[PDB]
C-alpha cells in the first residue's frame, strides 16, 4: 500500500534476479580468470553488460521511490546504494567522456614503456621492468633514469587527461549533490540517520589527519633512521638534513619503503623469521596450507569451511595449457559460491596471503545471511582490515611454533624483534604519510584548492613536508606524477589503505585484549581462542548491514578511527628508533633537493 | 541448479510424512515382526491381539 512497502517488495524483486544475474557473471569472471581464452572474454562480456544494464534498469526504477518517507534504515540504505546514478547524473556525452579518458589513462599506466636513451629499441614497462629496478637495482643513476623517464612519457600524456577526468568527476559529483568528487568519494564512509553512529564526510578527512600528526613523532624517527642508513649506504646523494630523494626509497613513488630494508636492517647478521624452509622440509603445499589455515580458524571459533570451495577453488597453478592471473583473490560469487583463486606456493608469503585470502572469504561468508545489498563490507578499509590481521596472526612465532613449523630450539631476541618490527614498519607506515599527501592532495584538486600552474610545484611542496620526500629532478606542471601511481590513473580511492591499516591496527588490538595475551602486540597471537572469533564474528556477520561506526565501537570500544594500536604496536621499535636517532637528525628540509647543489 | 552450485543451493528431494490418526479405522502400521512360533512349552502368546 505504502511508497515503503513497494519500496521493500521491489528490494525483494531486485535482490532475487541479481543474486542469479551475479552469481554467473561471477562463474564468468572465475572461468576467464581461471582459464584466459577468447570465449571467456566474450561471455565475460556477455554477462558484465547484463549485469550493468539490470543494475542500472534497478537503479532507475528506485530513483523514483522518495527516501525520506522511508523509515526502515535497511530500506533507506539499500535504495541509496542502488538510486546512485553516480557519472550517469551528467549528460550521455559528458559521461562518454569521463569513461573514455579513465580509459586512455589507465591504458597508459599499464603500458606506460620508457626507452633507454642507450638503445631506444629496448624499452621497459612499470611491471616487471621498472618496478624491479627501483626495487632490487641499487644504482643511483638507473633510478633516476627510470623513474624520470616514467613520469615525464606518462605524466605528460596523463596531465591533460588527468585534469579533463577531475574536472568531469568534479561536475558529476556537483550534480551528484557533492563539492567535488573527493567529497563523492568521502560519501563512502559518512552515516547518517543513527544517533551517536553518524559520520560526515570531513569527518574522515579531519580523523585522517589527526592520526597522521599522531603518527608523526614516529615517522620522523623511522625517516631520520632510513635517511641515516642511507647516507651509510649514498652518502653524497642523500642530505642528512634534507628530504629522501624520490626514486631512492625502493619504488617508483617512495610508497613502500621496505625494498630499503636490506639497506635499512637494524641487525643485518639476525636471521629472518620464516618457515619456508620447514614447510619444504614438511612437504607442505597449497592443500596443507588451507587446511592448516582452516584449522587455525576452527581453533579461534569459526565455523568450518565448505567443501564446495575445495571443489571450485584452485590452489596450484593450473597447469600450463590455460593462463590463469595466479594473484590471490577470494571470491564470494554468491548462492553460497565462496572459492579462492591464487596459484600456491611453498614460502611464508604464500601462506600469509592465502590466510588473508580465506580471512576475507569469511567475514563475505559472515554477513552472507544479509540481503544482496548489504553482502560487503560496512567499508572499503572493513575486509582487507580483516585480511591483514589474519595474516599478522598466522605470521606469529607463537602459532609457527605450535604448528611444528617453527621449531621450539628457534630464540626469539630483542635484535630479532627489532628487525620484525622495522620491517613491519616499512611495509605499514612507510605509505601511511604518501597516502595521506596523495589522498589530501587529491581531495585539494578535486575541490579545485590546487590550481594546475602550480599541480606538480604543489605536489612536490607536500612530498617534501607531509612524506619529507624531495624528487630527484624538478618536475613542471606538464609531468602528472600523482597519476603515475595506478589509483589516480584508474579513479581509486586511495585512503582506504590508510582506513584499512588503523582499522586492522585497531581490530588486532581488540583481539588481543578479548584473547589476553601476554607481551608485546607485535608478539600477540589468537590461536585456540574462542572468545576472540566470536566477537569477531559478531560484526563480521552484519557486514554492511550496519554502520561501520557501530562495528568499529563493537570491536575496540571507540566509534572513531585512531592509531593508537599503532602505537602500542611500535611502542618498541619508536623506542629504538629514537634512541638510534640520538646523532641522526630528526625530520626533513623542504629546500634541499638532489638536483639543487 | 547447476553442478558447481553452492552447498546451499544444490537440490534436495525433500519428502513430508504427516501420519493423521482421524476416525477412519487404522490402516497403516509397523510390520509387527511375527516372532518365531515355538510350541509344546508354557509360552506367552498374542496372536492378532
Amino acid at each position: 500500500s505504502t511508497i515503503e512497502e513497494q519500496a521493500k517488495t521491489f528490494l525483494d524483486k531486485f535482490n532475487h534476479e541479481a543474486e542469479d544475474l551475479f552469481y554467473q557473471s561471477s562463474l564468468a569472471s572465475w572461468n576467464y580468470n581461471t582459464n584466459i581464452t577468447e570465449e571467456n572474454v566474450q561471455n565475460m562480456n556477455n554477462a558484465g553488460d547484463k549485469w550493468s544494464a539490470f543494475l542500472k534498469e534497478q537503479s532507475t526504477l528506485a530513483q523514483m521511490y522518495p527516501l525520506q518517507e522511508i523509515q526502515n534504515l535497511t530500506v533507506k540504505l539499500q535504495l541509496q546504494a542502488l538510486q546512485q546514478n553516480g557519472s550517469s547524473v551528467l549528460s550521455e556525452d559528458k559521461s562518454k567522456r569521463l569513461n573514455t579518458i579513465l580509459n586512455t589513462m589507465s591504458t597508459i599506466y599499464s603500458t606506460g614503456k620508457v626507452c633507454n636513451p642507450d638503445n631506444p629499441q629496448e624499452c621497459l614497462l612499470l611491471e616487471p621492468g621498472l618496478n624491479e629496478i627501483m626495487a632490487n637495482s641499487l644504482d643511483y643513476n638507473e633510478r633516476l633514469w627510470a623513474w624520470e623517464s616514467w613520469r615525464s612519457e606518462v605524466g605528460k600524456q596523463l596531465r591533460p587527461l588527468y585534469e579533463e577526468y577531475v574536472v568531469l568527476k568534479n561536475e558529476m559529483a556537483r550534480a551528484n549533490h557533492y563539492e567535488d568528487y573527493g567529497d563523492y568519494w568521502r560519501g563512502d564512509y559518512e552515516v547518517n540517520g543513527v544517533d551517536g553512529y553518524d559520520y560526515s564526510r570531513g569527518q574522515l578527512i579531519e580523523d585522517v589527519e589527526h592520526t597522521f600528526e599522531e603518527i608523526k613523532p614516529l615517522y620522523e624517527h623511522l625517516h631520520a633512521y632510513v635517511r641515516a642508513k642511507l647516507m651509510n649506504a649514498y652518502p653524497s646523494y642523500i642530505s642528512p638534513i634534507g628530504c629522501l630523494p624520490a626514486h631512492l626509497l625502493g619504488d617508483m613513488w617512495g610508497r613502500f619503503w621496505t625494498n630499503l630494508y636490506s639497506l635499512t636492517v637494524p641487525f643485518g647478521q639476525k636471521p629472518n623469521i620464516d618457515v619456508t624452509d620447514a614447510m619444504v622440509d614438511q612437504a607442505w603445499d597449497a592443500q596443507r596450507i588451507f587446511k592448516e589455515a582452516e584449522k587455525f580458524f576452527v581453533s579461534v571459533g569459526l565455523p568450518n569451511m565448505t567443501q564446495g570451495f575445495w571443489e571450485n577453488s584452485m590452489l596450484t597453478d593450473p597447469g600450463n595449457v590455460q593462463k590463469a592471473v595466479c594473484h590471490p583473490t577470494a571470491w564470494d560469487l554468491g548462492k553460497g559460491d565462496f572459492r579462492i583463486l591464487m596459484c600456491t606456493k611453498v614460502t611464508m608469503d604464500d601462506f600469509l596471503t592465502a590466510h588473508h585470502e580465506m580471512g576475507h572469504i569469511q567475514y563475505d561468508m559472515a554477513y552472507a545471511a544479509q540481503p544482496f545489498l548489504l553482502r560487503n563490507g560496512a567499508n572499503e578499509g572493513f575486509h582487507e582490515a580483516v585480511g591483514e590481521i589474519m595474516s599478522l596472526s598466522a605470521a606469529t612465532p607463537k602459532h609457527l611454533k605450535s604448528i611444528g613449523l617453527l621449531s621450539p630450539d628457534f630464540q626469539e631476541d630483542n635484535e630479532t624483534e627489532i628487525n620484525f618490527l622495522l620491517k613491519q614498519a616499512l611495509t605499514i607506515v612507510g605509505t601511511l604519510p604518501f597516502t595521506y599527501m596523495l589522498e589530501k592532495w587529491r581531495w585539494m584538486v578535486f575541490k579545485g584548492e590546487i590550481p594546475k600552474d602550480q599541480w606538480m610545484k604543489k605536489w612536490w611542496e607536500m612530498k617534501r613536508e607531509i612524506v619529507g620526500v624531495v624528487e630527484p629532478v624538478p618536475h613542471d606542471e606538464t609531468y602528472c606524477d600523482p597519476a603515475s601511481l595506478f589509483h589516480v590513473s584508474n579513479d581509486y580511492s586511495f585512503i582506504r589503505y590508510y582506513t584499512r591499516t588503523l582499522y586492522q591496527f585497531q581490530f588486532q588490538e581488540a583481539l588481543c585484549q578479548a584473547a589476553k595475551h601476554e607481551g608485546p602486540l607485535h608478539k600477540c597471537d589468537i590461536s585456540n581462542s574462542t572468545e576472540a572469533g566470536q566477537k569477531l564474528f559478531n560484526m563480521l556477520r552484519l557486514g554492511k548491514s550496519e554502520p561501520w561506526t557501530l562495528a568499529l565501537e563493537n570491536v575496540v570500544g571507540a566509534k572513531n578511527m585512531n592509531v593508537r594500536p599503532l602505537l602500542n604496536y611500535f611502542e618498541p621499535l619508536f623506542t629504538w628508533l629514537k634512541d638510534q636517532n640520538k646523532n641522526s637528525f630528526v625530520g626533513w628540509s623542504t629546500d634541499w633537493s638532489p638536483y639543487a647543489d | 541448479f547447476q553442478p558447481t552450485n553452492g552447498v546451499g543451493y544444490q537440490p534436495y528431494r525433500v519428502v513430508v510424512l504427516s501420519f493423521e490418526l482421524l476416525h477412519a479405522p487404522a490402516t497403516v502400521c509397523g510390520p509387527k515382526k511375527s516372532t518365531n512360533l515355538v510350541k509344546n512349552k508354557c509360552v506367552n502368546f498374542n496372536f492378532n491381539g
